[PDB]
């Protein structure tokens, strides 16, 4: 992780196994159910978007979810690129550039990429922004698919 | 911007068949495996109502009649099948880039089958010509096709002159149109004439379907 | 029930500003991105630009950039477009939209838009004129008669045919600026049997110069 | 994975959660024992240096034998470098570029460009050769660290 | 125990080509690569380049490339250097070294290396000539003595006094090349009351000339 | 390439003491966190010896007593505590882009107390005047510092022409230099003159050290 409490700079560190296992436990033990979310978030401090991918892809279990899920990742990584009309171009490769919808989720940004962003003057939090979309992609799951009916 | 390309400008579609208007991207609107294309329709007098968001998801509240298609430049809103109400103007907009943009719109009409305007014109009421006005109102209601052709008689004499004109939008319920001519002269001009002439041609006949007046009663 | 309430019309001299509004109600505020639209009548949507109200970041249409700026007032839930030196063109319907903060992103409310006039013309009256046949109107049962009122600014006025009642065969004809003023007319079809020994009155009101007249078509 | 049997083009998928978690409970019910070498490029079926990535950094559980791992695979990526004098240079950007070592490690390569280079003209195995860099981390730990005494 | 032997000394005539060994024993051929250098006597360490036993794969020094081509023989595990057109200039030592397998890259072994020569002169044995003092010589209990080999070709002569037994007080100075011969000389030193009544004579051979001799030095 | 300069050609260390030179590269020889810069030693005869790998990295077999230092384009190879068996040259080697380059190499001599020259000059033996030639061999053995200027004396004219030289490596042991002066000519030009001087000066001594004798015996 690194934006834990921002009281890192370059400094980053690779999700402790202690705590992915625990997402793994944590999903396995209680599925889907709501206490899915906070879970995630407390195993989430400040990381990295690949740290964030390596989790969801680690209790990936079901292509079901998983498509929920991946569907409003899309769509928010895509309407982040709306209002980021990336002003005119990005004219001339060689600058580090505003971070894209598909930099954000991880997809087109390497590891050194995402802490460039996180340690930069005005820091993107591309991995809390990310944090965030997979979240509503997890609470819009279990709102269509979490308990079982009125008992 | 980012524009956009509506194929027609007015189509019209015969009850029950199928209505295709078709929007062409300067670019492509994909990303993330998304076609951001959103289709529209319009009533005159109220806002737009969006019929079809991401290229062919169907909106809430949209009958399945209506259905997009499409990917990054080439998109088609499909109406099938077509029944009255559907007359309304129809708009695509790109959700793509920051500046969002919209098309030209197409005018999607309801061919129904042709029907001859009723013709019915009026004399300048006395208080108009009291006013030192004078305008002779003809009214060409419920035909169809849109096109019609009035033209003014004065004494005989094509007054081409002094005459506006208003037409009325498809009617969504019994697919006609109706507009409405007015002569405007002066209570002076009127006063220099005796006979009054609405004559206007419409494919439903042939001949110059016309209704008149002479000021002598 | 999210409400986006805005102005129905408004009139303004060149050379002017107006600050239009958009009260949003029904939804909390700042959770989605209002959005401005323009609109000419007999022309599409141009897009104005459009607003955040937890932040305030606006992308407004580079063309509309300089004319159109977008505010907001979070604590009174009502996003403001203020169009600097209006003319002629600035004439327009001006919708706002909210665009949905949700995944499906794409612009699921809008208001009914205020009309604007940027003219000169001053506010007058409609003079309303009554509309009866010789007697040649006799064919198939149906007998057609109707108001025209006219001379009047700005739009709109409201015509209707006896309280409103009389609403089917009526054809409420679109008004033209001849000259910088409007006219138009209102035809009402009666049931030939009917109208010499029936009421059928036009009501012309006219909100703008506070005039509203009755004009029953009598036989002349 | 993709290249698995090389009968895949650019054809791909991500690393399946059941063999993920695999890895996770090899290395948690066997730790550094001579068989968490093979049980490895078992459940690395010529998958992209990313997957790998995220499979080590599953089980990364003790910076102690992670240091040892992480200076074996800089050493070798560094290697790759010397033999890869980019022969003049990469002379103007927007050409493709022959992968680097931090490249083939994943660290400065993004998940579109390692699958491209397992789908080009000399297909150039980015994973394949990382996974061998690994491996050698792997075995030097083992050797290293791994029984006890003459029990 | 890995052994990198390669051919003593060379000696080629101008215009002409040379394959230099590099048989590898000891470590499994095909797993480090080889790399040739070439050092001219009184300077550093040129790299010529590097080649791949299991794939052919190289790496020459631009400087190099053109003049010296790397091969391989993995069946009979050596490598090959083959130095076209040689002149004067090729005359050096030539190494080859392995590049080790392992993580810890740098260069871990090293053969003694070739001595080539490119010389038009002809091989000529050592005219060996005895060096005596007159009677100065007799300071602190040490009397110097010495051969002096003069004009042979090519190098290298290995001098020994009294069958090498005599180490101890040698200094074998390096050899120089007068107009397309050698020349050195080997000086002894004695303690007073040994030479002239004890056994100081060198053990002059050239191999090149398949000649030795032997240069009892006495007193003159 | 990517070029290596060192800085000084020779450098006299007094046992005990502590030996510095240093390898300047044109590029930084810094990759993945690792400084590819190597340091060699070579004893006259024999092939390079592997001292210091990865700037730092003390080989296997290789003495504490050498240590490594640098990053990136500076680095450095320091002997401490110098002892005798380290006369030797040494190089430095960058591990990081193909061309790999060596340094032109520093000659790092052990400083020991000056010593004179043990000179000792030779007539031409019989047998080499059989041949026609005549060369008169002069040995200066021992000395130290490397500096001597040798200098012939035909029956006291300084004779300087037909005067080759040869030193010796430094003496890993006693730390002393050794060279010898050849002066060669005809038979003839030996009889031509009577008395020859080899004739050294060598700050161990001001005056000149010299060695001589008259072809009369
Ligand atoms: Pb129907
Ligand atoms: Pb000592």
């Amino acid at each position: 992780p690194i934006v834990q409490n921002l009281q890192g700079q370059m400094v980053h560190q690779a999700i402790s196994p202690r705590t992915l296992n625990a997402w793994v436990k944590v999903v396995e033990e209680k599925a889907f159910s709501p206490e899915v979310i906070p879970m995630f978030s407390a195993l989430s401090e400040g990381a990295t978007p690949q740290d964030l991918n390596t989790m969801l892809n680690t209790v990936g279990g079901h292509q079901a979810a998983m498509q929920m899920l991946k569907e409003t990742i899309n769509e928010e990584a895509a309407e982040w690129d709306r209002l980021h009309p990336v002003h005119a171009g990005p004219i001339a490769p060689g600058q580090m550039r505003e971070p894209r919808g598909s930099d954000i989720a991880g997809t087109t940004s390497t590891l050194q990429e995402q802490i460039g962003w996180m340690t930069h003057n005005p820091p993107i939090p591309v991995g809390e922004i990310y944090k965030r979309w997979i979240i509503l992609g997890l609470n819009k799951i279990v709102r269509m698919y979490s308990p079982t009916s009125i008992l | 911007d980012i524009v956009l390309t509506q194929s027609p400008a007015s189509l019209a579609v015969s009850l029950g068949q199928r209505a295709t208007i078709s929007c062409r991207a300067s670019e492509s609107v994909d990303n993330y495996g998304i076609s951001f294309m959103n289709w529209f329709q319009q009533k005159p007098g109220q806002p737009p109502k969006l019929l079809i968001y991401a290229a062919s998801n169907l909106g809430s509240g949209v009958p399945a009649r209506f259905s997009g298609s499409g990917s990054g430049t080439d998109f088609s809103l499909n109406i099938h099948p077509m029944e009255e109400e559907d007359t309304a103007m129809y708009f695509c907009q790109q959700s793509k880039e920051v500046p969002l943009t919209f098309g030209a719109g197409t005018k999607v009409e309801l061919k129904r089958a042709d029907a001859a305007p009723t013709v019915s014109i009026f004399p300048p009421s006395s208080e108009q010509l009291t006013s030192g006005g004078a305008s002779v109102v003809c009214f060409l209601n419920n035909f169809y096709p849109k096109d019609i052709n009035v033209k003014w008689k004065i004494d005989g004499s094509e007054r081409q002159n002094g005459v506006l004109n208003s037409w009325t939008d498809q009617d969504s319920k019994d697919s006609t149109y109706s507009m409405s001519s007015t002569l405007t002269l002066t209570k002076d001009e009127y006063e220099r004439h005796n006979s009054y002439t609405c004559e206007a041609t419409h494919k439903t006949s042939t001949s110059p379907i016309v209704k008149s007046f002479n000021r002598n009663e | 029930q999210v409400q986006l309430q805005q102005p129905g019309s408004v009139l303004v001299r060149p050379g002017a500003s107006v600050k239009l509004s958009c009260k949003a109600s029904g939804y909390t505020f700042t959770s989605s991105w209002i959005h401005w639209a323009k609109q000419r009548p007999g022309q599409g949507l141009e897009w104005i630009g459009e607003i955040h109200p937890n932040s305030g970041n606006t992308n407004y249409n580079e063309k509309f950039k300089g004319k159109a700026t977008l505010t907001v007032d979070t604590s009174s839930s009502t996003a403001y477009v203020d169009l600097s030196s209006l003319t002629s063109e600035d004439s327009a319907v001006y919708y706002c939209a909210r665009w949905r903060y949700g995944s499906p992103y794409y612009f699921d409310y809008w208001g009914q838009g205020t009309t604007l006039t940027v003219s000169s013309a001053k506010t007058t009256p409609p003079s309303v004129y009554p509309l009866a046949p010789g007697s040649a109107a006799q064919t198939n049962s149906m007998v057609t008669l109707g108001c025209l009122v006219k001379g009047y600014f700005p739009e709109p006025v409201t015509v209707t045919w006896n309280s409103g009642s009389l609403s089917s065969g009526v054809h409420t004809f679109p008004a033209v600026l001849q000259s910088d003023l409007y006219t138009l007319s209102s035809s009402v079809t009666v049931p030939s049997s009917t109208w010499p020994s029936e009421t059928v009155t036009c009501n012309v009101a006219h909100p703008a110069s506070s005039t509203k007249v009755d004009k029953k078509i009598v036989p002349k």
